[PDB]
RNA sequence: UGCGAAUACCGGAGAAUGUUAUCACGGGAGACACACGGCGGGUGCUAACGUCCGUCGUGAAGAGGGAAACAACCCAGACCGC
RNA sequence: GCUGCGGCAGCGACGCUUAUGCGUUGUUGGGUAGGGGAGCGUUCUGUAAGCCUGCGAAGGUGUGCUGUGAGGCAUGCUGGA
Protein backbone atom coordinates (compact mmCIF):
# COMPACT_ATOMS: atom_id res chain seq x y z
CA UNK A 1 0.00 0.00 0.00
CA UNK A 2 1.75 3.42 1.74
CA UNK A 3 0.17 5.41 -1.05
CA UNK A 4 -1.71 7.78 0.99
CA UNK A 5 -0.34 11.49 0.73
CA UNK A 6 2.45 11.41 -1.94
CA UNK A 7 4.43 14.26 -3.67
CA UNK A 8 5.96 14.00 -6.71
CA UNK A 9 9.65 12.81 -7.21
CA UNK A 10 11.52 15.28 -9.17
CA UNK A 11 11.36 15.22 -13.08
CA UNK A 12 10.20 17.09 -16.41
CA UNK A 13 9.52 14.91 -19.60
CA UNK A 14 11.95 12.12 -19.66
CA UNK A 15 9.62 8.58 -19.10
CA UNK A 16 7.73 6.67 -21.56
CA UNK A 17 4.62 5.08 -20.51
CA UNK A 18 5.18 5.70 -16.72
CA UNK A 19 3.84 9.29 -17.06
CA UNK A 20 -0.32 8.35 -17.68
CA UNK A 21 0.70 6.25 -14.32
CA UNK A 22 1.48 9.76 -12.95
CA UNK A 23 1.19 13.07 -14.13
CA UNK A 24 -1.36 11.88 -16.15
CA UNK A 25 -3.04 9.40 -13.63
CA UNK A 26 -2.30 9.90 -10.46
CA UNK A 27 -2.66 13.66 -10.75
CA UNK A 28 0.41 15.30 -10.14
CA UNK A 29 2.28 18.23 -12.15
CA UNK A 30 5.12 20.01 -11.61
CA UNK A 31 7.90 18.51 -8.72
CA UNK A 32 7.22 18.67 -5.09
CA UNK A 33 3.36 18.68 -6.16
CA UNK A 34 2.07 16.78 -3.33
CA UNK A 35 -1.31 14.54 -3.66
CA UNK A 36 -3.23 12.70 -1.00
CA UNK A 37 -5.31 9.44 -2.37
CA UNK A 38 -6.71 7.14 -0.31
CA UNK A 39 -4.91 4.19 1.79
CA UNK A 40 -6.18 0.99 0.28
CA UNK A 41 -3.93 -1.35 -1.89
CA UNK A 42 -5.55 -0.81 -5.34
CA UNK A 43 -3.11 2.35 -5.59
CA UNK A 44 0.19 0.58 -4.53
CA UNK A 45 0.47 -0.16 -8.26
CA UNK A 46 1.09 3.10 -9.34
CA UNK A 47 3.59 4.13 -6.99
CA UNK A 48 5.25 0.74 -8.13
CA UNK A 49 6.95 1.75 -11.30
CA UNK A 50 8.15 4.75 -9.86
CA UNK A 51 9.16 3.47 -6.83
CA UNK A 52 12.53 4.90 -6.02
CA UNK A 53 11.24 7.14 -8.82
CA UNK A 54 8.64 8.84 -7.08
CA UNK A 55 8.83 10.14 -3.14
CA UNK A 56 6.20 8.89 -0.86
CA UNK A 57 7.78 9.86 2.33
CA UNK A 58 5.18 9.85 4.81
CA UNK B 1 -6.50 53.21 -53.07
CA UNK B 2 -3.73 54.86 -51.81
CA UNK B 3 -1.43 52.49 -50.06
CA UNK B 4 0.67 55.62 -49.59
CA UNK B 5 3.11 54.00 -47.85
CA UNK B 6 5.10 57.11 -47.22
CA UNK B 7 2.26 57.94 -44.27
CA UNK B 8 3.66 54.72 -41.75
CA UNK B 9 6.77 54.18 -44.19
CA UNK B 10 8.50 56.99 -41.76
CA UNK B 11 7.00 56.33 -38.31
CA UNK B 12 8.26 53.16 -38.28
CA UNK B 13 11.69 53.59 -39.22
CA UNK B 14 12.03 56.49 -36.82
CA UNK B 15 10.68 54.68 -33.95
CA UNK B 16 13.51 51.79 -33.85
CA UNK B 17 16.01 54.33 -35.70
CA UNK B 18 15.17 56.09 -31.81
CA UNK B 19 17.79 54.57 -30.35
CA UNK B 20 19.87 57.23 -28.50
CA UNK B 21 22.51 55.63 -27.26
CA UNK B 22 23.58 55.71 -31.55
CA UNK B 23 25.29 52.82 -30.30
CA UNK B 24 27.86 52.92 -33.10
CA UNK B 25 28.09 53.56 -36.95
CA UNK B 26 25.27 51.44 -39.17
CA UNK B 27 23.47 50.68 -35.87
CA UNK B 28 21.64 53.65 -35.54
CA UNK B 29 22.11 55.63 -38.99
CA UNK B 30 20.98 53.07 -40.95
CA UNK B 31 17.21 51.22 -40.80
CA UNK B 32 19.47 48.20 -40.67
CA UNK B 33 20.24 48.24 -36.56
CA UNK B 34 16.79 48.12 -35.65
CA UNK B 35 15.93 44.03 -36.08
CA UNK B 36 19.76 43.59 -36.51
CA UNK B 37 20.69 45.62 -33.14
CA UNK B 38 17.51 46.92 -31.59
CA UNK B 39 16.32 43.88 -31.14
CA UNK B 40 19.50 41.91 -29.88
CA UNK B 41 19.14 44.83 -27.18
CA UNK B 42 15.36 43.37 -26.75
CA UNK B 43 17.02 39.92 -26.23
CA UNK B 44 19.88 40.29 -24.26
CA UNK B 45 17.78 42.53 -22.05
CA UNK B 46 15.27 39.44 -21.78
CA UNK B 47 17.66 37.48 -20.15
CA UNK B 48 19.90 39.80 -18.30
CA UNK B 49 17.35 41.44 -15.77
CA UNK B 50 16.11 37.64 -14.56
CA UNK B 51 19.82 36.67 -14.51
CA UNK B 52 20.93 39.08 -12.78
CA UNK B 53 18.90 38.52 -9.03
CA UNK B 54 21.37 35.53 -9.08
CA UNK B 55 24.28 37.75 -9.80
CA UNK B 56 24.41 40.11 -7.20
CA UNK B 57 23.50 36.89 -4.43
CA UNK B 58 26.62 35.57 -6.02
CA UNK B 59 27.58 38.93 -4.53
CA UNK B 60 25.89 39.17 -1.56
CA UNK B 61 27.20 35.27 -0.61
CA UNK B 62 30.22 36.36 -1.74
CA UNK B 63 31.37 39.38 0.55
CA UNK B 64 29.29 36.74 3.52
CA UNK B 65 31.76 34.38 2.91
CA UNK B 66 34.36 37.38 2.89
CA UNK B 67 33.53 38.70 6.04
CA UNK B 68 31.16 35.93 8.21
CA UNK B 69 34.88 33.76 7.85
CA UNK B 70 37.23 36.26 8.84
CA UNK B 71 35.65 35.74 12.77
CA UNK B 72 35.23 32.26 12.68
CA UNK B 73 33.31 29.47 10.98
CA UNK B 74 32.96 30.08 7.18
CA UNK B 75 29.91 30.93 4.69
CA UNK B 76 29.68 27.37 4.81
CA UNK B 77 28.75 26.93 9.03
CA UNK B 78 27.15 29.97 9.00
CA UNK B 79 24.05 30.13 7.16
CA UNK B 80 23.91 26.78 9.18
CA UNK B 81 23.96 27.84 12.84
CA UNK B 82 21.62 30.36 11.65
CA UNK B 83 19.53 27.86 10.25
CA UNK B 84 18.26 26.60 13.81
CA UNK B 85 15.84 29.30 15.22
CA UNK B 86 12.12 29.76 15.80
CA UNK B 87 11.71 32.92 14.03
CA UNK B 88 15.41 33.90 13.87
CA UNK B 89 15.75 33.65 9.76
CA UNK B 90 16.41 37.25 8.31
CA UNK B 91 17.86 36.38 4.99
CA UNK B 92 20.71 38.02 3.01
CA UNK B 93 20.43 40.78 1.03
CA UNK B 94 20.03 42.98 4.13
CA UNK B 95 23.07 40.29 4.62
CA UNK B 96 25.59 43.10 3.58
CA UNK B 97 25.40 44.45 7.31
CA UNK B 98 29.18 43.66 6.99
CA UNK B 99 29.96 46.83 5.47
CA UNK B 100 27.34 49.53 7.95
CA UNK B 101 26.84 47.38 10.73
CA UNK B 102 29.97 45.75 11.41
CA UNK B 103 29.18 45.10 15.13
CA UNK B 104 25.35 43.72 14.37
CA UNK B 105 26.85 41.97 11.82
CA UNK B 106 29.77 40.25 14.04
CA UNK B 107 27.16 39.95 16.82
CA UNK B 108 25.10 38.11 13.80
CA UNK B 109 27.82 35.72 13.00
CA UNK B 110 27.66 34.75 17.11
CA UNK B 111 24.32 34.21 16.44
CA UNK B 112 24.92 31.16 13.90
CA UNK B 113 29.15 30.23 15.80
CA UNK B 114 27.38 30.09 18.75
CA UNK B 115 24.36 28.54 17.43
CA UNK B 116 25.91 25.62 15.89
CA UNK B 117 25.20 22.66 17.75
CA UNK C 1 16.94 52.51 14.78
CA UNK C 2 17.10 50.08 12.01
CA UNK C 3 14.62 48.39 9.91
CA UNK C 4 14.22 45.09 8.47
CA UNK C 5 10.96 42.49 6.98
CA UNK C 6 10.19 40.47 4.29
CA UNK C 7 6.71 40.93 2.05
CA UNK C 8 7.25 40.56 -1.30
CA UNK C 9 11.04 40.13 -1.04
CA UNK C 10 13.36 41.53 2.19
CA UNK C 11 12.46 44.94 1.12
CA UNK C 12 13.34 46.66 4.60
CA UNK C 13 17.05 47.39 4.90
CA UNK C 14 17.09 51.04 4.93
CA UNK C 15 15.79 52.28 8.43
CA UNK C 16 13.28 54.57 8.38
CA UNK C 17 14.17 55.64 4.54
CA UNK C 18 10.82 55.80 2.86
CA UNK C 19 10.97 53.15 0.16
CA UNK C 20 8.54 51.59 -2.59
CA UNK C 21 7.40 48.12 -1.98
CA UNK C 22 3.94 46.38 -3.01
CA UNK C 23 0.49 47.52 -2.99
CA UNK C 24 -2.20 47.00 -0.58
CA UNK C 25 -4.75 45.02 -2.02
CA UNK C 26 -8.68 46.12 -3.18
CA UNK C 27 -6.51 49.65 -4.67
CA UNK C 28 -4.34 52.16 -3.53
CA UNK C 29 -5.00 55.74 -3.60
CA UNK C 30 -3.00 57.29 -0.30
CA UNK C 31 -4.09 58.15 3.61
CA UNK C 32 -3.90 55.16 5.68
CA UNK C 33 -5.08 53.17 8.03
CA UNK C 34 -2.18 52.64 10.61
CA UNK C 35 -0.91 48.85 9.53
CA UNK C 36 1.90 48.04 11.95
CA UNK C 37 4.67 46.05 10.32
CA UNK C 38 5.40 42.72 12.64
CA UNK C 39 8.39 42.38 14.81
CA UNK C 40 10.55 40.99 11.73
CA UNK C 41 12.15 43.65 13.55
CA UNK C 42 15.66 43.59 14.13
CA UNK C 43 15.30 44.13 17.59
CA UNK C 44 14.83 47.54 15.76
CA UNK C 45 18.91 46.64 15.90
CA UNK C 46 19.21 50.09 16.92
CA UNK C 47 21.01 51.48 19.93
CA UNK C 48 23.40 50.12 22.34
CA UNK C 49 21.32 46.88 21.76
CA UNK C 50 21.86 45.88 18.32
CA UNK C 51 20.53 41.92 19.06
CA UNK C 52 21.10 39.15 17.30
CA UNK C 53 17.37 38.40 16.58
CA UNK C 54 15.75 40.84 15.69
CA UNK C 55 13.13 38.75 18.68
CA UNK C 56 14.23 41.32 21.69
CA UNK C 57 10.58 41.22 23.14
CA UNK C 58 7.09 40.58 21.84
CA UNK C 59 5.66 43.10 19.43
CA UNK C 60 8.02 45.33 17.61
CA UNK C 61 6.70 46.77 14.56
CA UNK C 62 6.31 50.29 12.51
CA UNK C 63 2.90 51.96 11.74
CA UNK C 64 3.28 52.24 7.59
CA UNK C 65 3.02 55.76 6.01
CA UNK C 66 1.77 55.35 2.67
CA UNK C 67 3.22 58.24 1.02
CA UNK C 68 2.05 57.21 -2.51
CA UNK C 69 1.15 54.11 -4.11
CA UNK C 70 1.43 54.51 -7.47
CA UNK C 71 3.26 54.65 -10.76
CA UNK C 72 4.56 51.93 -13.07
CA UNK C 73 8.29 51.55 -15.27
CA UNK C 74 7.27 50.28 -18.85
CA UNK C 75 10.57 47.62 -20.02
CA UNK C 76 10.06 46.42 -23.57
CA UNK C 77 11.39 42.59 -23.05
CA UNK C 78 10.78 40.83 -26.26
CA UNK C 79 11.75 37.39 -27.33
CA UNK C 80 12.37 35.60 -30.42
CA UNK C 81 13.35 32.58 -32.45
CA UNK C 82 14.26 32.32 -35.93
CA UNK C 83 10.83 32.21 -37.25
CA UNK C 84 9.01 34.41 -34.81
CA UNK C 85 9.49 37.24 -32.03
CA UNK C 86 6.95 37.48 -29.30
CA UNK C 87 8.59 40.64 -29.52
CA UNK C 88 5.44 42.48 -28.21
CA UNK C 89 4.63 42.75 -24.72
CA UNK C 90 4.51 44.53 -21.22
CA UNK C 91 4.02 43.47 -17.60
CA UNK C 92 4.23 46.10 -14.06
CA UNK C 93 3.21 46.92 -10.83
CA UNK C 94 2.74 50.25 -8.92
CA UNK C 95 4.61 49.27 -5.67
CA UNK C 96 3.31 51.70 -2.92
CA UNK C 97 5.86 54.34 -1.43
CA UNK C 98 5.57 54.20 2.22
CA UNK C 99 7.37 56.53 4.69
CA UNK C 100 7.32 54.20 7.55
CA UNK C 101 7.16 55.75 10.79
CA UNK C 102 10.22 54.86 13.50
CA UNK C 103 10.93 51.43 15.17
CA UNK D 1 18.06 50.95 -1.35
CA UNK D 2 19.89 49.46 -3.69
CA UNK D 3 22.52 47.24 -2.07
CA UNK D 4 25.82 46.75 -3.20
CA UNK D 5 28.31 48.58 -1.37
CA UNK D 6 30.06 51.48 -3.99
CA UNK D 7 33.62 51.11 -5.81
CA UNK D 8 35.27 54.11 -3.84
CA UNK D 9 37.92 53.13 -6.89
CA UNK D 10 40.77 50.44 -4.61
CA UNK D 11 39.55 53.06 -1.19
CA UNK D 12 41.92 51.31 1.24
CA UNK D 13 45.01 49.30 0.84
CA UNK D 14 46.59 47.57 3.80
CA UNK D 15 50.37 46.27 3.65
CA UNK D 16 51.45 43.13 4.40
CA UNK D 17 54.68 41.30 4.36
CA UNK D 18 54.77 37.44 3.29
CA UNK D 19 57.70 35.44 4.20
CA UNK D 20 57.57 32.97 1.18
CA UNK D 21 60.86 31.10 3.05
CA UNK D 22 58.02 28.59 4.08
CA UNK D 23 57.39 25.81 2.32
CA UNK D 24 53.77 25.66 0.87
CA UNK D 25 55.28 27.10 -2.64
CA UNK D 26 52.48 26.72 -5.04
CA UNK D 27 49.66 26.20 -1.81
CA UNK D 28 50.48 29.63 -1.00
CA UNK D 29 49.10 31.31 -3.98
CA UNK D 30 45.90 30.88 -3.59
CA UNK D 31 45.88 32.76 -0.19
CA UNK D 32 47.71 35.62 -2.18
CA UNK D 33 45.43 35.55 -5.22
CA UNK D 34 42.28 35.76 -2.61
CA UNK D 35 44.09 37.96 -1.05
CA UNK D 36 44.37 41.07 -3.82
CA UNK D 37 40.88 40.56 -4.59
CA UNK D 38 38.82 40.42 -1.66
CA UNK D 39 39.64 37.43 0.56
CA UNK D 40 40.03 39.23 3.83
CA UNK D 41 38.24 42.17 2.74
CA UNK D 42 34.52 41.94 4.03
CA UNK D 43 32.81 44.83 2.28
CA UNK D 44 34.59 46.73 -0.70
CA UNK D 45 32.51 44.59 -3.08
CA UNK D 46 34.83 43.06 -5.27
CA UNK D 47 33.98 42.22 -9.24
CA UNK D 48 34.46 45.62 -9.79
CA UNK D 49 38.06 47.51 -9.55
CA UNK D 50 39.62 46.68 -5.75
CA UNK D 51 42.95 44.82 -4.39
CA UNK D 52 45.24 44.97 -2.11
CA UNK D 53 48.80 45.16 -0.78
CA UNK D 54 51.03 42.74 0.11
CA UNK D 55 54.59 41.78 -0.65
CA UNK D 56 56.98 38.71 -1.06
CA UNK D 57 60.66 38.24 0.26
CA UNK D 58 62.98 35.59 -1.01
CA UNK D 59 60.66 32.84 -2.00
CA UNK D 60 63.41 31.34 -3.58
CA UNK D 61 63.29 28.21 -0.77
CA UNK D 62 60.47 26.68 -2.53
CA UNK D 63 60.30 22.32 -3.42
CA UNK D 64 56.69 21.83 -4.29
CA UNK D 65 55.35 18.36 -3.42
CA UNK D 66 56.33 15.50 -5.53
CA UNK D 67 58.93 15.53 -8.41
CA UNK D 68 57.45 19.14 -9.34
CA UNK D 69 61.24 20.58 -8.41
CA UNK D 70 62.21 18.87 -11.19
CA UNK D 71 59.15 19.58 -13.68
CA UNK D 72 56.51 22.50 -14.81
CA UNK D 73 56.08 22.82 -18.33
CA UNK D 74 57.60 26.44 -18.42
CA UNK D 75 57.81 28.01 -22.01
CA UNK D 76 57.48 31.64 -23.04
CA UNK D 77 56.85 31.10 -26.54
CA UNK D 78 57.35 33.99 -29.07
CA UNK D 79 55.25 35.37 -31.94
CA UNK D 80 58.50 34.03 -33.80
CA UNK D 81 57.19 30.98 -35.67
CA UNK D 82 60.78 29.37 -37.09
CA UNK D 83 59.78 26.90 -34.30
CA UNK D 84 60.61 28.44 -30.78
CA UNK D 85 59.14 27.24 -28.10
CA UNK D 86 61.02 27.74 -25.12
CA UNK D 87 60.74 25.26 -22.01
CA UNK D 88 62.88 25.03 -19.16
CA UNK D 89 62.17 22.88 -16.01
CA UNK D 90 61.12 24.34 -13.18
CA UNK D 91 64.43 23.70 -11.07
CA UNK D 92 66.13 25.30 -14.47
CA UNK D 93 64.28 28.82 -13.94
CA UNK D 94 63.90 28.82 -10.33
CA UNK D 95 67.46 29.70 -10.68
CA UNK D 96 66.27 33.44 -11.26
CA UNK D 97 62.77 33.78 -9.87
CA UNK D 98 61.27 36.43 -13.17
CA UNK D 99 57.98 37.16 -14.34
CA UNK D 100 57.08 33.11 -13.41
CA UNK D 101 56.79 30.84 -9.97
CA UNK D 102 56.81 32.99 -7.26
CA UNK D 103 54.48 35.19 -10.51
CA UNK D 104 52.38 31.80 -10.62
CA UNK D 105 49.32 34.19 -9.21
CA UNK D 106 48.95 35.56 -12.63
CA UNK D 107 47.28 32.69 -13.74
CA UNK D 108 45.27 32.33 -10.78
CA UNK D 109 44.13 35.94 -10.82
CA UNK D 110 40.87 37.24 -13.28
CA UNK D 111 43.26 38.01 -16.28
CA UNK D 112 43.06 40.78 -18.88
CA UNK D 113 42.63 43.97 -17.74
CA UNK D 114 41.69 45.09 -14.09
CA UNK D 115 43.06 41.87 -12.85
CA UNK D 116 45.88 42.81 -14.52
CA UNK D 117 45.57 45.92 -12.27
CA UNK D 118 46.64 43.82 -9.29
CA UNK D 119 49.69 41.18 -10.95
CA UNK D 120 53.44 41.82 -10.39
CA UNK D 121 52.00 44.83 -8.21
CA UNK D 122 52.69 42.95 -5.00
CA UNK D 123 55.94 43.31 -5.66
CA UNK D 124 58.54 39.56 -5.37
CA UNK D 125 62.30 39.74 -4.45
CA UNK D 126 64.83 36.82 -3.41
CA UNK D 127 66.32 37.57 -0.77
CA UNK D 128 64.46 38.52 2.07
CA UNK D 129 65.15 41.29 4.14
CA UNK D 130 68.53 43.03 3.59
CA UNK D 131 67.80 46.34 0.95
CA UNK D 132 64.03 46.51 0.27
CA UNK D 133 63.98 48.33 -2.74
CA UNK D 134 60.37 48.08 -1.74
CA UNK D 135 58.54 50.72 0.20
CA UNK D 136 59.89 50.13 4.14
CA UNK D 137 56.30 51.67 5.28
CA UNK D 138 53.77 50.35 7.74
CA UNK D 139 53.53 46.23 6.92
CA UNK D 140 52.15 43.31 8.65
C1' U E 1 12.92 -27.23 -30.88
C1' G E 2 10.93 -33.14 -27.29
C1' C E 3 11.29 -27.01 -22.97
C1' G E 4 10.47 -21.78 -22.12
C1' A E 5 10.55 -16.45 -19.41
C1' A E 6 10.50 -11.50 -18.87
C1' U E 7 6.97 -9.06 -21.75
C1' A E 8 4.16 -6.64 -25.27
C1' C E 9 -0.69 -7.32 -27.06
C1' C E 10 -6.06 -9.02 -26.44
C1' G E 11 -10.73 -8.99 -23.83
C1' G E 12 -13.45 -8.74 -18.22
C1' A E 13 -14.48 -6.44 -13.61
C1' G E 14 -12.75 -2.39 -9.70
C1' A E 15 -11.22 2.23 -6.91
C1' A E 16 -8.90 6.86 -7.92
C1' U E 17 -7.10 10.57 -10.98
C1' G E 18 -6.78 13.66 -15.78
C1' U E 19 -10.39 21.49 -17.67
C1' U E 20 -14.29 13.38 -22.38
C1' A E 21 -8.15 13.08 -22.87
C1' U E 22 -12.19 8.71 -26.67
C1' C E 23 -14.81 7.73 -31.11
C1' A E 24 -17.72 9.43 -35.30
C1' C E 25 -19.10 12.95 -39.14
C1' G E 26 -17.81 17.83 -41.44
C1' G E 27 -14.35 23.14 -42.76
C1' G E 28 -9.09 24.47 -43.18
C1' A E 29 -4.35 22.32 -43.13
C1' G E 30 0.66 21.20 -43.43
C1' A E 31 3.26 16.77 -44.13
C1' C E 32 5.65 12.66 -46.64
C1' A E 33 14.69 14.77 -47.29
C1' C E 34 14.64 13.88 -40.75
C1' A E 35 19.23 13.88 -37.48
C1' C E 36 21.28 12.04 -32.65
C1' G E 37 21.24 9.09 -28.04
C1' G E 38 19.58 4.18 -25.39
C1' C E 39 17.91 -0.70 -26.10
C1' G E 40 16.79 -5.24 -30.09
C1' G E 41 18.80 -6.37 -35.08
C1' G E 42 19.99 -6.96 -40.38
C1' U E 43 24.20 -5.24 -43.20
C1' G E 44 29.48 -3.21 -43.26
C1' C E 45 35.07 -4.86 -40.40
C1' U E 46 29.79 -5.85 -33.52
C1' A E 47 34.38 0.33 -39.06
C1' A E 48 32.49 5.03 -39.97
C1' C E 49 28.95 12.05 -37.44
C1' G E 50 28.09 4.65 -42.38
C1' U E 51 23.48 2.32 -44.16
C1' C E 52 18.45 -0.08 -43.65
C1' C E 53 14.21 -1.69 -40.05
C1' G E 54 11.92 -1.71 -34.79
C1' U E 55 11.06 1.00 -30.25
C1' C E 56 11.68 5.06 -26.64
C1' G E 57 13.53 10.00 -25.69
C1' U E 58 15.57 14.69 -27.26
C1' G E 59 16.61 18.28 -31.55
C1' A E 60 13.83 19.53 -35.56
C1' A E 61 9.89 23.44 -33.98
C1' G E 62 13.06 24.54 -26.34
C1' A E 63 15.02 29.05 -24.22
C1' G E 64 17.43 28.09 -19.12
C1' G E 65 21.55 24.97 -15.83
C1' G E 66 25.31 21.28 -16.66
C1' A E 67 29.73 18.16 -19.76
C1' A E 68 35.96 24.28 -21.05
C1' A E 69 33.66 25.70 -25.98
C1' C E 70 29.52 20.72 -28.40
C1' A E 71 21.36 21.43 -31.87
C1' A E 72 20.73 15.49 -30.46
C1' C E 73 23.68 13.50 -23.83
C1' C E 74 22.27 14.86 -18.29
C1' C E 75 18.84 18.12 -15.52
C1' A E 76 14.98 20.85 -16.32
C1' G E 77 10.70 22.41 -20.06
C1' A E 78 10.87 29.80 -20.66
C1' C E 79 2.75 34.37 -19.29
C1' C E 80 5.33 39.04 -17.39
C1' G E 81 7.99 41.82 -13.32
C1' C E 82 11.22 41.08 -8.18
C1' G F 1 12.65 23.89 -11.92
C1' C F 2 9.60 24.78 -7.19
C1' U F 3 8.20 28.67 -3.28
C1' G F 4 7.23 33.65 -1.80
C1' C F 5 5.02 38.87 -3.71
C1' G F 6 2.53 41.73 -7.60
C1' G F 7 0.26 41.75 -12.31
C1' C F 8 -2.08 39.75 -17.42
C1' A F 9 -5.24 36.38 -20.08
C1' G F 10 -8.47 31.36 -21.00
C1' C F 11 -11.29 27.63 -18.67
C1' G F 12 -13.75 24.75 -13.89
C1' A F 13 -15.24 26.09 -9.42
C1' C F 14 -16.08 29.52 -4.89
C1' G F 15 -18.17 34.20 -2.91
C1' C F 16 -21.66 36.42 -4.19
C1' U F 17 -23.78 39.56 -7.14
C1' U F 18 -26.85 37.99 -11.17
C1' A F 19 -27.79 40.93 -19.38
C1' U F 20 -23.75 40.89 -16.53
C1' G F 21 -19.89 41.40 -13.70
C1' C F 22 -16.20 41.63 -10.16
C1' G F 23 -12.92 39.55 -5.57
C1' U F 24 -10.98 34.43 -3.91
C1' U F 25 -9.21 29.97 -5.80
C1' G F 26 -7.42 25.44 -8.87
C1' U F 27 -5.33 25.31 -13.08
C1' U F 28 -3.37 26.54 -18.43
C1' G F 29 -0.32 30.04 -21.04
C1' G F 30 7.98 27.14 -25.27
C1' G F 31 6.75 26.59 -30.17
C1' U F 32 8.51 25.98 -37.27
C1' A F 33 4.46 24.20 -41.12
C1' G F 34 -0.21 25.04 -40.15
C1' G F 35 -5.53 25.82 -38.05
C1' G F 36 -8.64 29.13 -35.07
C1' G F 37 -9.74 34.01 -32.56
C1' A F 38 -9.24 39.11 -31.76
C1' G F 39 -7.47 44.01 -33.06
C1' C F 40 -4.24 48.90 -34.92
C1' G F 41 -3.16 51.71 -38.75
C1' U F 42 -3.42 54.01 -44.00
C1' U F 43 -6.09 56.09 -49.05
C1' C F 44 -11.17 56.69 -50.60
C1' U F 45 -17.35 56.96 -49.43
C1' G F 46 -21.46 57.86 -46.31
C1' U F 47 -22.73 60.44 -41.27
C1' A F 48 -20.48 66.33 -43.29
C1' A F 49 -21.69 73.80 -45.64
C1' G F 50 -21.71 69.23 -39.17
C1' C F 51 -17.10 69.73 -36.40
C1' C F 52 -11.52 71.43 -36.28
C1' U F 53 -8.36 75.48 -38.57
C1' G F 54 -4.57 81.79 -40.95
C1' C F 55 -5.79 84.00 -32.86
C1' G F 56 -2.24 78.72 -38.16
C1' A F 57 -4.84 72.40 -41.37
C1' A F 58 -1.96 68.43 -43.81
C1' G F 59 3.38 67.18 -43.79
C1' G F 60 8.50 67.44 -41.08
C1' U F 61 10.75 67.28 -36.34
C1' G F 62 11.28 67.24 -30.65
C1' U F 63 8.87 66.28 -25.96
C1' G F 64 5.39 64.52 -22.31
C1' C F 65 1.43 61.24 -20.95
C1' U F 66 -0.90 56.36 -22.64
C1' G F 67 -1.87 51.03 -24.58
C1' U F 68 -0.28 44.22 -23.96
C1' G F 69 1.27 45.54 -29.21
C1' A F 70 0.00 47.33 -33.84
C1' G F 71 -0.45 52.53 -32.35
C1' G F 72 -3.36 56.90 -29.42
C1' C F 73 -3.50 61.66 -27.68
C1' A F 74 -1.47 66.71 -25.79
C1' U F 75 2.02 70.08 -27.02
C1' G F 76 6.95 73.07 -28.29
C1' C F 77 9.10 74.35 -33.03
C1' U F 78 8.83 74.33 -38.28
C1' G F 79 5.05 75.01 -41.78
C1' G F 80 1.69 77.43 -45.28
C1' A F 81 -3.16 75.74 -46.35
Amino acid sequence: AKTIKITQTRSAIGRLPKHKATLLGLGLRRIGHTVEREDTPAIRGMINAVSFMVKVEE
Amino acid sequence: ARVKRGVIARARHKKILKQAKGYYGARSRVYRVAFQAVIKAGQYAYRDRRQRKRQFRQLWIARINAAARQNGISYSKFINGLKKASVEIDRKILADIAVFDKVAFTALVEKAKAALA
Amino acid sequence: MYAVFQSGGKQHRVSEGQTVRLEKLDIATGETVEFAEVLMIANGEEVKIGVPFVDGGVIKAEVVAHGRGEKVKIVKFRRRKHYRKQQGHRQWFTDVKITGISA
Amino acid sequence: MKTFTAKPETVKRDWYVVDATGKTLGRLATELARRLRGKHKAEYTPHVDTGDYIIVLNADKVAVTGNKRTDKVYYHHTGHIGGIKQATFEEMIARRPERVIEIAVKGMLPKGPLGRAMFRKLKVYAGNEHNHAAQQPQVL
